[PDB]
């Protein structure tokens, strides 16, 4: 046979690079945006800063979404000898079905 | 050098003004700065290119 060697992310190295964090509503709240910036330093230039708009230092970052897929698909004698429904007391259907 | 000039902070003010339904108030300091030094007390290089 066959083993499967299973590997866990936090494990890995690239962990460091994004930190992960679970929550668990996303999928409902998504339907909109969040919408937070973050920041921008400033020097303290001499003369006078005029009184005028451009005091923009507060660049916005808008969340993206993703997601992920799998197939799983199982036969029809499975589920069959699974539920019950095709199942006689003899050995051989309670072997099968294991 | 270590003591190359002195360098006098001075005071902060502000200039309470309004523009354009918007609070616009600045922030200044004046200075002043003096090479405490008989002789050059700097000198620099040009390394690279």
């Amino acid at each position: 046979c066959s083993t499967l060697s299973l590997v866990r992310f936090l494990e890995l190295g690239l962990s460091v690079a994004c930190v992960c964090t679970k929550f668990p509503e996303l999928s409902y709240v998504a339907e909109g945006t969040i919408q937070f910036e973050v920041q921008q330093p400033m020097i303290a230039r001499d003369g006078p800063h005029p009184a005028d708009q451009p005091v923009h230092n507060y660049m916005i970052k808008r969340l993206d979404r993703r997601s992920l897929n799998a197939a799983f698909s199982i036969a029809v004698e499975a589920l069959g000898l699974i539920s019950g429904e095709n199942l006689d007391g003899t050995h051989i259907s309670s072997a099968m079905r294991l | 050098e270590k003591a190359s000039e002195s360098y006098f902070m001075g005071q902060m003010q502000v200039a309470r003004t309004e523009s354009g339904g918007g609070l616009h108030l600045q922030l200044t300091q004046p200075r002043a700065n003096v090479d405490l030094g008989v002789g050059f007390t700097a000198a620099y290089a040009a390394a690279a290119l």
